[PDB]
């Protein structure tokens, strides 16, 4: 990716995880578990919608456009109106694939900031409180339960509520 | 005790093309490029089209025998012409502004045919019988079913002046023929004036005609000639027809109808009970995408004809199951 | 169009 | 102690378009789109129009009576017809190649109105006081201004031959008629000589013209026809009448000079003391964008025309006033 | 955003600052202000403006183009004439909207960018002499008067200067 | 001890221009405007064209006395014009549908010139040796190559009438010509017959002329005007000429083969021994690149031609030798 | 840059690197001297091949297009062949600028990108390890030789390995 | 043209 | 066409 998240620092892509596009996977003593943030989710939900919506919008409705019948005195109109023809169609192909192209890039490029943007709103929610293991995961300096951990998903960590027993297993 | 931050991934297969790398295999993508068709002429928005069959615009209009006759009033939403047309203008010679008028008739949603110059009744003192086998029909010589052949009668041809006022409320289609006689012992034999004339005025309309007499390669097995006119006769005008010779005189015209979004398409398909809104001379496209690579002909509400095999737009993230 | 590749999304 | 880095905000209420987000505002932001005119026909590069008023371009030309008469000299940027321009043709018939030559007018910057035959003095043995109630002008019965109608004079139509030496130095416009009586009885009343013609030749014009005689539906109450006929006389050449009726001809003719970037438009507006660089039917538009939505016709130097009704691109931040 | 700062870890704007796109805000017993950052607010102007300038010289002048006049036996050549203009028409349109579009999405995610890079720039200059204490500030761990934030301000902190200290209000 | 991350630099001072800034040295950088020709007329895909010195199209299908003969058959790939072309049309007149032969001739690779009516064979009873000064050549009064100019014989004139079938296997094209003398005693004295008429047909060609005689302006020393007329006649078809009269007779004839990508060129270049796949009118373009700014005139497998004068597109880094 | 790295905190690139976009330069106590990181490099080389390829492929070939000509009363047919000519004329050269500006930014963002995601992978690699002296170089708690920064360059340092020693000069 | 938002912008 | 900037590179 151009943000380095995507088949970066993070190889590859939970299965496991059918319920969004980008989120996460907790494992405590009372379990582990994939769980989607829903946030991000249905921002780039929308975001892309609106994409797609642009593009389909951008075409407008194609009307009737029947070819014409020219005698044999009149080859330069009928030549002429081959050009216009084949022109215009030169012209309409080249839009459609360049912008699907361009269009599908930015998106890939989108993803993966997203993606980033979560990984570094964690990290700054947990500060010195964990450490960074790699491949987009974080071990805690404590115990975290389920709701610990639904604190964190929901953007509500509390880092002075754990900071003491954090610095103490720190050590 | 741990968290991981991650993203999606599926089993599909679904592969996008991008500026970078090509073939990328994607979680969600859309296909913004139609190419699925029925294979067959359909309903344009309720209404049916009006397929000439054996005909094409030229053997329709001047109304040629080998032709199944049709309603005498039909509504189209467009035309259709067969590739493999052999029953056209049977008699030889040149359909003058013929490819104007097929223009004219792109836009025509509607037709009415009427006599316009009753057969017997409108050319008195006048043989009105002729036939030719240029123009057959089941073995017989025969006549184009519009036209009306006016020969010599009782070896004279007396100077004719018909008129008509257009009293329809609508355009009208009208069509006439010139004959020109190979020499002018035909043209004596025939119209008993080797000076003759043709002479077609309306209130914006002002033509005259001569014959032009020489030998001339067979074309159909003729060494004499066929020129044929039109006119479109505007509401409330006149149109007068004056000749002394070689007129062939009209006996059915169109009352038209305007309409928009018509065409003239050639196409092999055939008329089946169905309803589109986008027609193609494969076969009707139904679809709300942007883009198709079925036809570039079209009529109704279609998608943008593109030369492209795949437009793939990707919605969801680079699949990696890894 | 909508996109619904999942259930909670909103229409 | 602290520090922050943040970024700007304001009470900008300005919108764009992106393509994930629709509608976001913005601190910053400049329009591309020009919407704005001001209703008004106006000197372009610091020269005024070409208003033809009651008349369109063959009325013009023609010299129809109901106008009133233009200077002998004028220049123009661009040409201006009205909607409803009641005075054309006004003697029914038609004008030959007219299209075209409004193409011509096109590029034409100035013209130059003057006597290439002089009324007595041209056609000696004719009359030259032919009018007609179809070209009426207060009431009384007359004609084309720029055309003189020749007749019979004392029983008899000589043959006349005429011809002007184009030593102006620039294209002469010349135009003229031919006449087409109803029957051939009016035809001996006007030109005595039921076969006659007409012939118009220069260096490179070279055209021969007949009478056509036939009972026609009336127009403007009149069973006559005139076709109207014109040429660009080169600089240096001559062009040579020869005819023994049914001519109608030229009394005055153009001097054009040849410009640039002008052309024909039909207006509403009317003419105000302004001046503009750029100039649509519907009024003058005053802009360094590159595109607008006012008009599709453009005389001088204008933005491209698009159907978009907004084109605004943001050049500040998100705007959070929060 | 795409680099997620704007509307991101700094969820709101400055009003009060009105001479720059970015900037700051210092706070110490002197008093408190905004200040902007001159160096990447002239760039992102120039940038913006050579965009903006070439957006609109990309459009040539549009000269004069009148429609033309058809008979009833040309009506082939004006379908012709309005099928050519139309389909211009279409082209244009399209093209000016997908621009400023794409133009507009680039634009945002560049002011992103600049208001990222500032911030860690000041970061990278910092160090462990200071700690981030959330939506862009930082705390220092010592007295800074006047001086001293200009001193950061125009891209000249002094690291050794107040290490000593900073490292005794850390423990 | 250290280590580094860092990026490459060289002496590159390659330039490209960005959306943001403009002018941006770059470390690697790949041109896409092709801006450079060898001023070179050349074969195009082993094929050289046709060029026609100091003859125009029509000089050379009439067969102009002053251009040196070609051979019988050629093959080209595109023809050449030179710009200053004195030799054309050299008996003033009106060359109808000359620019749709031309159009006709942009897809034409391959010409037999042939004799389709023989000297002294086919016009029996008349004389064919008719010359005159407008056709020039080393000094003597002479005719165009192509055609014949048939005269009276023994104070008479008798109704010619012969044919040619085509049995070439191709179309062939088939050019003559119509005399107007400037006066009835010219007409006389050349032709005998002051209601004189030419027939051409074949199987769907049909046309009749007529003479029209008038005093004209002198062009190239002659009161006296020439039309000329061609025609396809396609394969296994006949063509009859038949006239009392002013008949330019064709002497030789055109056996045309159909091709793909040729076309007509005015160049200025010389023709060298060189092969190329694009040929502009400034010379060869050897190039795979996808843009060029030579001219928009091509003929062969070339680039987009653009108005631009750099398309630099970078592909290394921002180069920075600091 | 946008991601900050070409032209922002790595100032200047290196002319002595001359087998590579991206790399490495290492000093120690066996000498001194740049290293490609080969990995990325191919990388760019592909996605920027591609992307040239795809510029080339999506003009197709133009072939045979001449003008016509045209009789003095044949204007307006004249004219509107001019129109169509100049028209698509005007289309093509904006595509090609706009095309050629669009993806020549793109390019430089995308070498940006790849320089900082590199630099991003070496500090994840080495961690607490080492220290940030800015400039995008790492100054080492510990001793290595050229088999230990051959270890860093292709993506297989070893923490545990210098942890200790690191451990102890960090103090 | 120039973006003049700020005063001490150069022009 | 090959981008052939380095040798090392692959065709
Ligand atoms: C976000 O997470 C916080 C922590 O889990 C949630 O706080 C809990 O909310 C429930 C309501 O179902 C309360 O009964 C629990 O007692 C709360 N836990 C705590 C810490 O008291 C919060 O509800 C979640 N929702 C949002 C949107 O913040
Ligand atoms: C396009 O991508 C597809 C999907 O990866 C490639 O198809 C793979 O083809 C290989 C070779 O046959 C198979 O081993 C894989 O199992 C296929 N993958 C799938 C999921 O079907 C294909 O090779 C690519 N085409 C190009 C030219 O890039
Ligand atoms: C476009 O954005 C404008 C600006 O935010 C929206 O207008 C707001 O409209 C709501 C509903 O009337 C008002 O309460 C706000 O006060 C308006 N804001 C301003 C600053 O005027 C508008 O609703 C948006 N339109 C769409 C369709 O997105
Ligand atoms: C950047 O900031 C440094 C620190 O404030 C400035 O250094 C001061 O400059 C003034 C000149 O007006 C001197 O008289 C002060 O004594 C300097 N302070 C120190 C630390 O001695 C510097 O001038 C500023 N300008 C630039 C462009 O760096
Ligand atoms: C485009 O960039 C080139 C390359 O930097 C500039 O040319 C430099 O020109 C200055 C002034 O003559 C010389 O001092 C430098 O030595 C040139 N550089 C090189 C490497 O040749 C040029 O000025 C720029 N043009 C514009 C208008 O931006
Ligand atoms: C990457 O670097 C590691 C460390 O230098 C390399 O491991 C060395 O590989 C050589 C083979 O030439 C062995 O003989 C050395 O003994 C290895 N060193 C160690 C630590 O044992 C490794 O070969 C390199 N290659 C790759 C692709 O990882
Ligand atoms: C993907 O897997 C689903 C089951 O979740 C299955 O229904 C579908 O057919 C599969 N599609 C493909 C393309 O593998
Ligand atoms: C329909 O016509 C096409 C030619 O356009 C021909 O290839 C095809 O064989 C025909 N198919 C049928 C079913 O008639
Ligand atoms: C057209 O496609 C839509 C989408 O499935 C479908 O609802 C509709 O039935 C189709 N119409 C016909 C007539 O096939
Ligand atoms: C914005 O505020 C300024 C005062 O700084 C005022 O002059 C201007 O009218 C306001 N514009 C809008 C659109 O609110
Ligand atoms: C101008 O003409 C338009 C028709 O084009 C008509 O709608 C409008 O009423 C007219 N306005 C004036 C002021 O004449
Ligand atoms: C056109 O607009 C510019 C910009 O304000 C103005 O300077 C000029 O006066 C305007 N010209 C006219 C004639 O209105
Ligand atoms: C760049 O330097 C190389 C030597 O490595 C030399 O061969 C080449 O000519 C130089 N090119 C330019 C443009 O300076
Ligand atoms: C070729 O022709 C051009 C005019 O098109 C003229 O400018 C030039 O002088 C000529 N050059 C040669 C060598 O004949
Ligand atoms: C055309 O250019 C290619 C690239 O150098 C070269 O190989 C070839 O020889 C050139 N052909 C001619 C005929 O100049």
């Amino acid at each position: 990716g151009l943000f380095g998240a995507i088949a970066g620092f993070i190889e590859g892509g939970w299965t496991g995880m059918i319920d969004g596009w980008y989120g996460y996977h907790h494992q405590n003593e009372q379990g582990s578990g994939y769980a989607a943030d829903q946030k991000s989710t249905q921002n780039a939900i929308n975001g892309i919608t609106n994409k797609v919506n642009t593009v389909i919008e951008k075409m407008n409705i194609q009307f009737t456009a029947v070819g014409k019948e020219f005698n044999k005195l009149e080859k330069r109109m009928e030549n002429l109106n081959k050009k216009v023809d084949d022109g215009f169609l030169d012209i309409w192909t080249y839009n459609a694939e360049l912008l699907v192209l361009l269009e599908n890039e930015r998106t890939l490029d989108f993803h993966d900031s997203n993606v980033k943007n979560l990984y570094e709103k964690v990290k700054s929610q947990l500060k010195n409180n964990a450490k960074e293991i790699g491949n987009g995961c974080f071990e805690f300096y404590h115990k975290c339960d389920n709701e610990c951990m639904e604190s964190v998903r929901n953007g509500t960590y509390d880092y002075p509520k754990y900071s003491e027993e954090s610095k103490l297993n720190r050590e | 005790d741990t968290i991981c931050i991650g993203y999606h991934a599926n089993n599909s297969t679904d592969t996008v093309d991008t500026v970078l790398e090509k073939n990328v295999t994607v979680t969600h993508s859309v296909n913004l490029l139609e190419d699925s068709h029925n294979g067959k002429l359909c309903r344009l928005k309720g209404i049916a089209p009006l397929q000439l069959g054996k005909c094409n615009i030229a053997g329709w209009l001047l109304g040629n025998p080998e032709c199944d006759p049709l309603l005498p009033v039909r509504s189209w939403s467009y035309i259709v012409e067969t590739p493999n047309s052999e029953n056209g203008i049977c008699y030889p010679g040149d359909f003058i502004d013929y490819e104007e008028l097929r223009e004219q008739l792109s836009s025509v949603s509607s037709f009415e045919r009427f006599e316009i110059f009753p057969k017997e009744s409108s050319w008195p003192n006048h043989n009105t019988n002729g036939v030719t086998a240029a123009c057959s029909h089941e073995g017989k010589s025969s006549f184009y079913r519009n036209l009306l052949w006016l020969t010599e009668k009782e070896g004279s041809y007396p100077k004719l002046k018909n008129s008509y006022v257009n009293k329809k409320g609508k355009e009208v289609l009208v069509l006439w023929g010139i004959h020109h006689p190979p020499n002018s012992k035909e043209q004596q034999n025939l119209y008993q004036n080797e000076n003759a004339y043709v002479s077609v005025v309306t209130s914006n309309y002002n033509r005259r005609f001569t014959p032009e007499i020489a030998e001339r390669p067979k074309v159909r097995d003729q060494a004499g000639r066929m020129n044929y006119y039109w006119t479109l006769l505007k509401p409330g005008d006149t149109i007068i027809f004056e000749a002394n010779g070689n007129l062939i005189a009209p006996m059915y015209a169109f009352a038209l109808s305007r309409g928009f979004g018509s065409g003239i398409i050639t196409s092999n398909a055939s008329m089946h009970e169905c309803n589109t809104k986008c027609q193609t001379p494969l076969g009707a496209i139904n679809s709300s995408l942007p883009y198709q690579n079925i036809h570039p002909v079209t009529i109704g509400e279609c998608p943008k004809y593109v030369r492209s095999a795949k437009l793939r737009m990707v919605t969801g993230l680079r699949n990696i199951p890894s | 169009x909508a996109l619904e590749y999942f259930e909670w999304l909103s229409a």
